[PDB]
RNA sequence: UGCUC
């Protein structure tokens, strides 16, 4: 018969098994480079669009100096449907 | 016996008696005869007022053995029941707060 | 409980149940059902809706969103047999207003 | 009921509100008729009829 | 203004009630009871006398309402 | 005429009353209590309270009956009091 | 000093939503795992 | 017991002053025994809070002579926490103009600072 | 200083339906949010008025009134610029104990910003010399039920000059 | 010990059919309900 | 199971 079991089993069992190591050579660091500068680089793009802030507590005369000014995209609306004009 | 049935729809209560019944002529229509033994179980919780402060004053005094009273006090400010079989009732019958 | 030699009270059956509900005294079948007879004090969480103890919420592990709520003690084994049986039953609490 | 040895069941209402609502309309004057037919079925008896 | 202008009996029932909870909760008594050390007694008695400060709320099923006066409606 | 309101004649038995009514609670507390709340666990149909079983068995005041209505206390107040006027806006 | 948290509130049930839960969900509402299939202990006490 | 704005609109010193000066007259003339003793936290706060205000220069004041003050200094395109802060302050010396306000480059002008303190002094 | 909105669902209890309903409210409001720190919002002091107050429903339970009031309430929160003017209630070596007076010892202004000359040797030493100014800088909040304070904000000091007391 | 007076005269009495703990000088119910 | 109604 099945013995009886005091404490429960680990939360993660140990595995004499492990991952094969990455693959090395100047391809995978350039594509990890690249991939790097894209995540980098699409942040600060005009459609990364990030959350409008709301609800400021004063206005003050530095507003212009902090003011954050950034290029947007304007995009072809003969090709987009009417229902997304501004 | 499912909980539907036997649990929620229908369950048991408390503060009920059940008891054989005969005719008795001598009360109205809507008046029905309950005997001391039962009405000594059965209890109803009256919250002292300005209106029934002396009654509740007289059944506490009367305690638990004579028929007009009561069994047990809870106090506004503690909810400690209190059994007025034991203790000086006329103490307790004086310091009835309103609530 | 049953019996009278158990100690056992009255039980308003399913026919009673009818009556009270024919006559319309709402308080009247709400004190015998829910107040006299099985009340308990239970802490939903209104988050996840499910039962929560001493105003703490283990799903969750949070207490924020905890809530006091007034129910039949055989509707809350009911909840518990039900999420038991993977018929997880999710209360969205609200104001009584 | 007959009287021949039929139990019967007594509850005490433990609120105010419900109280008020059984005398109201649980009232024994207030439903001297049925919903059937309006007929009344709290009248004379066997030894008053008589 | 539509409903009928007769109290229920539901109404009464209800309204009494919760006037006698109100007065087993020391509430003040508008008709200066004589000895009567039962709360729906009071109630109905202050029912009679039409003087409880309570205001009926009638729903319609689609969402409207309406203000009765225990005063302004007609008792039986 | 709770019969025939749906436009078919739907007879008093648990095929009926499942056609009519709604709530799963008085369904589930009726008949077939496993397959009706298997079968809305699987739906996730949510029930409301506006049934009389339902409220029965939450322990909350019924919708017939005293509970169609709500009342409100005739306390002498004022709605809509006067406002403290601002003096720096 | 002191932070407002509200003490009680009349909450009233509106609907119940029926659903079910995936083992990830009943992993975090489950408090232990029961893993031993006997009831009591072997002493004479017999405790869980 | 959710709040809709958290900043509707600022006040000064004053108001302030005058609603614990209202509500601490309002409460001698009908003090409650129960209703002082389930909560004495209110009656702490306020009594400590008019001893704060009367420690300040806020005493003297009317809504007159803040809308006087508030109409001199819309002249002056000045912001309003500027403002707010000259009149819970009431500087009656220079320098507390000149650095303890904010923003004070470009905003002085050495010029302005005079009619500044005559508008706040009067 | 500021106002804020709220609403809330005052419920009174049945023996104080011979008092005015506003006067019992405010008076029931002001003992619920007295001496308290609404999270996100900041330390309320007492009632300022109340604008809105619908009709008043009696529920089939307590039996009490209950009414939902809308109103506006004092308080104390700054804009993250303003000046105050508290004095030192205690002082530590890692940063002085400046308290608002008698209004809450919550101020601990952090003694990194100073002039070079900046230092607490636990002898109440504020600092030594070439009513005291405060200039907040940020709030924060915290909550405190977290098993089955609130509000501290930092403190600035720049060279203010302060030719009345160094 | 009882609650409200102190004493150690705590008495398993059972009234009509209801099981309760309850202390036998001043009466204060410890304990009631099984 | 026996009953009581
Ligand atoms: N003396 C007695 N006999 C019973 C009782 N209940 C059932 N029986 C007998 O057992 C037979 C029916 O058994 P059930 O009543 O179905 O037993 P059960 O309800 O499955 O048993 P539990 O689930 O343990 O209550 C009948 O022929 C009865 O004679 C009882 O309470 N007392
Ligand atoms: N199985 C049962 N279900 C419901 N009620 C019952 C049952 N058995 C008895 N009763 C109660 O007893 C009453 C039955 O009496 P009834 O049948 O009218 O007279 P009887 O027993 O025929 O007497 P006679 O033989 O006519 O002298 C009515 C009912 O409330
Ligand atoms: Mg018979
Ligand atoms: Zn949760």
């Amino acid at each position: 018969l099945p013995d009886v079991v005091l404490k429960p089993p680990p939360l993660f069992p140990d595995t004499d098994y492990k991952p094969v190591p990455l693959k090395t050579g100047e391809g995978e660091e350039y594509m990890l480079a690249l991939k790097q500068e894209l995540r980098e680089t699409m942040k600060r793009m005009p459609y990364f669009i990030e959350t409008p802030e709301e609800r400021q507590d004063i206005e003050r005369y530095s507003k212009r100096y902090m003011k954050v000014y950034k290029e947007e995209w304007i995009p072809d609306w003969r090709r987009l449907p009417r229902e997304m004009m501004p | 016996q499912g909980r539907f049935r036997g649990n929620l729809s229908g369950k048991r209560v408390d503060f009920s008696g059940r008891t054989v019944i005969s005719p008795d002529p001598n009360l109205r229509i809507d008046e029905v005869a309950v005997p001391v033994h039962v009405a000594k179980i059965l209890t109803f919780p009256e919250k002292v007022n300005k209106a029934n402060i002396n009654f509740l004053r007289k059944l506490v005094q009367n305690g638990p053995e004579v028929h007009p009273g009561a069994n047990f006090i809870q106090q506004r400010h503690t909810q400690m029941k209190r059994f007025l079989k034991y203790g000086n009732r006329e103490k307790m019958a004086q310091e009835l707060k309103y609530g | 409980t049953e019996g009278r030699s158990r100690d056992g009270g009255l039980r308003l059956g399913e026919m009673e149940r009818d009556c009270l509900i024919g006559y319309g005294a709402s308080m009247l079948l709400l004190e015998r059902l829910m107040i006299s007879s099985d009340a308990f004090e239970v802490d939903v969480c209104g988050q996840c809706g499910l039962l929560g103890y001493s105003g703490w919420c283990h799903y969750c592990k949070s207490s924020c969103h905890v809530s006091s709520l007034r129910i039949p003690y055989a509707c809350k084994l009911l909840f518990q047999e039900l999420q038991s049986m993977n018929i997880i039953p999710r209360l969205k609490l609200s104001k009584y207003n | 009921a007959d009287f021949d040895g039929d139990e019967m069941n007594l509850h005490l209402p433990q609120t105010e509100e419900a109280k008020a609502e059984a005398l109201v309309l649980m009232g024994t004057k207030a439903n001297l008729v049925t919903p059937r037919n309006g007929e009344p079925l709290i009248a004379a008896i066997q030894d008053f009829l008589t | 203004r539509i409903t009928t202008p007769y109290m229920t009996k539901y109404e009464r029932a209800r309204v009494l009630g919760t006037r006698a909870l109100q007065i087993a909760m020391c509430a003040p008594v508008m008709v200066e009871l004589e000895g009567e050390t039962d709360p729906l007694l009071i109630a109905m008695k202050e029912l009679k006398a039409r003087k409880i400060p309570i205001i009926i709320r009638r729903y319609l099923p689609d969402g409207s309402y309406e203000d009765w006066g225990v005063d302004e409606l007609i008792i039986t | 005429d709770l019969m025939t309101y749906k436009g078919e004649v739907l007879g008093i038995t648990r095929f009926g009353l499942a056609k009519m009514k709604e709530s799963v609670l008085m369904l589930a507390s009726f008949e077939k209590t496993a397959d009706h709340l298997f079968d809305a666990a699987y739906f996730g149909q949510k029930d409301s309270v506006c049934g009389v079983s339902e409220c029965i068995i939450m322990g909350i005041p019924m919708n017939i009956g005293t509970g169609l209505f709500k009342l409100l206390h005739k306390a002498d107040r004022d709605p809509n009091p006067p406002k403290r006027p601002l003096i720096f806006d | 000093k002191e932070q407002f948290r509200e003490t009680d509130v009349a909450k009233k049930i509106s609907h119940i939503c029926f659903g079910m839960k995936s083992p990830e969900e009943m992993r975090q509402q489950a408090h232990i795992q029961v893993v031993s299939k006997n009831l009591y202990s072997q002493d004479n006490q017999h405790a869980p | 017991m959710e709040v809709k704005d958290a900043n509707s609109a600022l006040l000064s010193n004053y108001e302030v002053f005058q609603l614990l000066t209202d509500l601490k007259e309002q409460r001698k003339e009908s003090g409650k025994n129960k209703h002082s003793s389930g909560q004495q936290n209110l009656n702490t706060i306020t009594y400590e809070t008019l001893k704060y205000i009367s420690k300040t220069p806020c005493r003297h004041q009317s809504p007159e002579i803040v809308r006087e003050f508030l109409t001199a200094l819309k002249s002056h395109k000045l912001t309003k926490a500027e403002k707010l802060q000259l009149l819970n302050h009431r500087p009656v010396t220079a320098v507390e103009i000149q650095l303890m306000v904010e923003e004070s480059e470009e905003r002085l002008t050495e010029e302005q600072i005079e009619a500044l303190l005559h508008t706040v002094t009067s | 200083f500021v106002l804020v909105e709220m609403v809330d669902t005052v419920r009174i209890p049945p023996w104080q339906f011979e008092r005015k309903l506003n006067d019992s409210i405010a008076e029931e409001l002001n003992k619920k949010l007295a001496n308290k720190v609404v999270y996100n919002v900041g330390l309320c002091i007492c009632l300022f008025d109340i604008t809105k107050l619908e009709d008043a429903y009696v529920f089939p339970g307590d039996g009490a009134s209950h009414t939902k009031v809308h109103f506006r309430c004092v308080v104390f929160h700054p804009f993250l610029d303003e000046i105050l003017i508290g004095k030192i209630k205690g002082c530590s070596p890692e940063g002085v104990h400046v308290s608002l007076g008698f209004f809450d010892d919550i101020l601990i202004p952090p003694e990194s910003l100073q002039q070079p000359a900046k230092f607490d040797e636990a002898e109440q030493v504020w600092v030594w010399e070439y009513g005291e100014e405060i200039r907040f800088r940020v709030v924060d909040e915290s909550f405190v039920d977290t098993s089955p304070y609130t509000l501290v904000g930092s403190i600035s000091e720049p060279g203010l000059g302060l030719l009345s007391w160094w | 010990r009882c609650p409200d007076c102190g004493s150690t005269e705590l008495v398993e009495d059972s009234h009509y059919s209801q099981s309760q703990l309850v202390c036998s000088d001043c009466g204060c119910v410890v304990t009631e309900g099984v």
